[PDB]
RNA sequence: AGCUCUCUUUGCCUUUUGGCUUAGAUCAAGUGUAGUA
């Protein structure tokens, strides 16, 4: 999944570690989000992603 | 100015640059 | 004889890839640095 | 002399020499590609549609006739007897059939 | 044959995206090693295209 | 092991003068017999 | 038959050997010719039946 | 003779140059394979690549005695050689290590 | 004059050839609806102009 | 560049010239050919059982004839025994078809790169 | 710019039937006995 | 002056400069860059600008890989580094 | 269910790297000022 693009599921992962989870896997979701969303800086999904954002607007 | 450039080359743009500066006859005897 | 009926998947069995030397370049050209670096089996080899 | 047994060279000389209707050239030619390379389809593919095209219906039965001699694949078969179809001599094709 | 070789080279003519030849010859060789290469060395495509790890 | 500085705004005489160089030296791609016989080439239509 | 015979032409667009492309490239020619005069094929064969019974 | 009839044998010189990335890669000591060269071009590559390099070693081999005997006052001769040792002991060590 | 260096980089690390495809992609995508329709009713229009056309051609054998 | 090529089509072997002889170019040499002596052996064809038979007796002999049947000074050292089992190497000479990894390949390389 | 990109995102899609790292669940802290077990020992609470 | 910090402009020349000559003529790619020496472009091109190096921030795995094999080879940085996926200055530091 | 033209996709590669060895060998470099007018 995609940060920038998909945000209603890291959304409902947040509120899934909130109701189950601790400061130890929230740290994990941060390193995690992060690291895809590294992942995911490419010129192709840059493009998808202000294409979409333009979209909803 | 020592300021950092708003555009920053790439070498493709280098490979770019570098592509960009890359009768009548009269008789049967020309012929 | 009467030739062999080939097909697809046997041309495609038979496609020599293009070669990308490490050393060699008698035509100058610039190839882009993901063909370079396909053959360089170093960064796949395994360390353990 | 160099190249005996290349078919696209083949077939460019007898286009070249067909291009320029010359015809008795061409045949000559195409007798000479279909004696030389005698297991070769495309040649005698040209050989029967050149002849078909030329209007002369027992030419191209006589070249599909040395074909057959020569023991072809389905498909060169399959040819012949569309064209004894094509213009209605069902026995013949029947013929072809056996 | 004539049309095709005229639209063939005038498709080719148009560019899409980045320059990684310096002539003709160049540019018709890494067209060919991408047809060849894109399905190996898609990691290292992304690794340049991101700017770190494969 | 360090990021590489961003370009200034207005860049040295240094720089430049590697950049003249390097799109001159990337579009390279002869000898010298090569370009002598291109250059032998259009003189000699010239002369005829 | 129209769909079967798409779908064999879809599937026999990829290189197999020369046999098969001149195979097409005979049935493409030969489909390109059109519907034969067979009203000249009949006179031409009229007229062969009195030339081979006047020799 | 070991391509199937029928195959568009156009580009068959590439054969050779692989070859001789492949001897390079040998003599370097970099691992040679090439994604989506076949077994059999990779087989007769292999194959060769072997019996150069025995020959190579070979040659060494015998030029190195010759250096240590004297019988040979060519500089060439001793510049190969020197680097042909160079290459093996590396190639030993990396095999060490 | 992007157009000629548009292979270039931004400070982010961004092609100035990708952010213009990513404003015209996105341009696109909020006018290829709109278009779609206008190209449906642009053929629609069509359409009844040959229905009027031909009703014309039926009525004028009609009353001679 | 294209000066430095590859052979495609290497050079075809010609007739000989059908010329007048000036030209010397063979000094002769051996003019006389030797033929097997009796006792060289060669010129005796025998038959094929007989050359089986006399092939089976001499593989058979050479069978036979492998097989042949017809205060203690060292008690502050650190290591003892370190070298049981170092002099067993030489059970049969063995061919590794390897000259990197051949033991010839490592006498060598261990005499002279020092 | 809008057809060049779905040609890219087509094999963008490519990619993407390839790069799935599988699920590797983990092994539940209960199997399917103890499951049962609950579930007969439900059945009896309701029946009673 | 032969030497300095490396700037874009090193890099982007750099890099172009690899695509044409290849990574076994660094002699070539030196001449093109007027303050580096062939071992400095080596150097770069080995420690920063390889495809294989990992410029993302690290992870917890990578962490206990690292410190555990820092453990395990005191100093051997340059034994350490193909191990953990990293270079030998990126572990040190 | 045709034939022309147009567009897309598939096929095609069509100007599409022509040997060797000790990677064949080797490779630092002019000068850049300017109290006062």
């Amino acid at each position: 999944c995609d940060p920038r693009t998909n945000p209603e599921f890291w959304a409902k992962w947040e509120q899934f570690e909130v109701q189950h989870g601790n400061e130890d896997t929230f740290k994990e979701m941060l390193r995690v989000k992060r690291s895809v969303q590294a992942k995911y800086n490419t010129d192709v999904n840059f493009i998808a992603s202000q294409a979409l954002a333009r979209s909803q607007m | 100015n020592k300021a950092p450039a708003p555009i920053q080359i790439s070498a493709e743009q280098l490979l770019r640059e570098a592509v960009d500066r890359q009768q009548r006859f009269a008789d049967l005897e020309e012929l | 004889s009467p030739p062999r009926k080939l097909t697809a998947e046997d041309q495609e069995a038979w496609r020599i890839p293009p070669p990308v030397s490490m050393w060699k370049n008698p035509k100058g050209f610039t190839i882009p640095l993901d063909k370079r670096l396909a053959a360089d089996g170093r960064q796949l080899q395994e360390v353990q | 002399d160099v190249h005996p047994n290349n078919t696209q060279l083949w077939i460019r000389y007898i286009e070249a020499e067909l291009k320029n209707r010359n015809i008795n050239h061409a045949r000559n030619l195409l007798d000479r590609a279909v004696t030389r390379l005698p297991r070769v389809s495309k040649l005698w593919y040209k050989y029967v549609y050149v002849m078909e095209m030329l209007g002369d219906i027992p030419g191209t039965r006589q070249v599909f006739d040395r074909w057959m001699k020569w023991e072809p694949d389905e498909d060169a078969w399959n040819a012949y007897i569309k064209l004894e179809k094509r213009y209605g001599e069902y026995e013949r094709a029947r013929q072809i059939f056996a | 044959s004539l049309k095709r070789r005229r639209e063939k080279l005038a498709k080719s003519g148009e560019e899409h995206g980045d320059v990684t030849y310096i002539n003709e010859k160049n540019k018709q060789f890494n067209a060919k090693l991408a047809r060849f290469y894109n399905k190996y060395t898609a990691e290292i495509r992304d690794s340049f295209e991101r700017g770190t790890m494969v | 092991t360090k990021p590489a500085r961003p370009d200034t705004i207005d860049l040295d005489e240094d720089e430049k003068e590697m950049l003249s160089e390097a799109r001159a030296r990337l579009a390279n791609t002869q000898g010298k017999k090569a370009k002598r016989k291109a250059r032998e080439r259009q003189q000699e239509e010239s002369r005829r | 038959k129209r769909m079967k015979k798409k779908e064999a032409h879809r599937d026999d667009t990829a290189f197999r050997d020369y046999a098969r492309e001149a195979e097409k490239t005979y049935k493409r020619q030969i489909r390109n010719m059109g519907a034969p005069d067979l009203e000249k094929y009949m006179r031409e064969k009229l007229s062969a039946i009195e030339k081979a019974a006047a020799a | 003779d070991m391509m199937p009839e029928g195959i568009k044998q156009s580009k068959v010189n590439t054969v050779l140059q692989h070859l001789s990335e492949a001897w390079r890669c040998w003599k370097s000591n970099i691992p040679w394979k090439v994604p989506g060269l076949p077994a059999p071009i990779e087989n007769i590559i292999l194959r060769y690549v072997k019996a150069k390099a025995d020959w190579w070693i070979s040659v060494a081999h015998y030029n190195r005695e010759r250096i240590r005997r004297g019988a040979t006052v060519d500089k060439t001769v001793a510049k190969k050689n020197v680097g042909r040792l160079t290459r093996l002991w590396l190639k030993a060590e990396q095999e060490r290590q | 004059p992007e157009e000629e260096q548009g292979s270039s980089r931004n400070l982010d690390g961004r092609r100035l050839r990708t952010v213009t495809e990513a404003k015209a992609l996105a341009e696109y995508l909020a006018i290829k609806p709109e278009m779609e329709k206008r190209e449906k009713e642009a053929r629609r229009k069509r359409w009844q102009e040959i229905i009027e056309m031909t009703e014309r051609k039926q009525e004028e054998i009609r009353n001679g | 560049t294209t000066a430095h090529r590859p052979t495609f089509d290497p050079a075809r072997g010609k007739e000989a010239l059908r010329g007048p002889a000036y030209h010397q170019r063979l000094l002769p040499a051996y003019t006389t050919l030797k033929f097997r002596q009796p006792g060289q052996g060669g010129a005796a064809d025998k038959s094929t059982r007989d050359l089986r038979a006399e092939l089976e007796a001499a593989e058979a002999a050479h069978y036979a004839k492998l097989k042949g049947a017809p205060r203690r000074w060292d008690e502050d050292v650190v290591f003892k025994n370190q070298a049981r089992g170092t002099e067993d190497k030489g059970k049969r000479k063995e061919f590794v078809n390897d000259l990197l990894r051949s033991d010839f390949h490592k006498r060598f390389m261990s005499k002279y790169v020092r | 710019a809008a057809l060049k990109a779905g040609q890219m995102q087509k094999l963008r899609e490519a990619e993407q039937s390839s790069k799935r790292k599988p699920l590797i669940l983990p092994a539940p802290q209960v199997s399917d006995s103890e499951l049962d077990e609950i579930v007969k020992m439900g059945m009896i609470g309701e029946r009673a | 002056v032969k030497g300095g910090v490396w700037t874009n402009i090193e890099d982007e020349i750099l890099k172009a400069a690899v695509s044409k000559y290849g990574l076994n003529q660094w002699a070539r790619v030196s001449s093109l860059l007027a303050r580096k020496t062939p071992k400095q472009c080596k150097a770069r091109w080995n420690e920063w600008l390889d495809p294989s190096i990992k410029k993302i921030e690290w992870s917890r795995e990578e962490d206990e890989k690292l410190l555990h094999l820092a453990k395990l080879m005191p100093t051997q940085w340059r034994t350490i580094a193909p191990i953990v996926g990293r270079t030998a200055n990126q572990c040190l530091e």
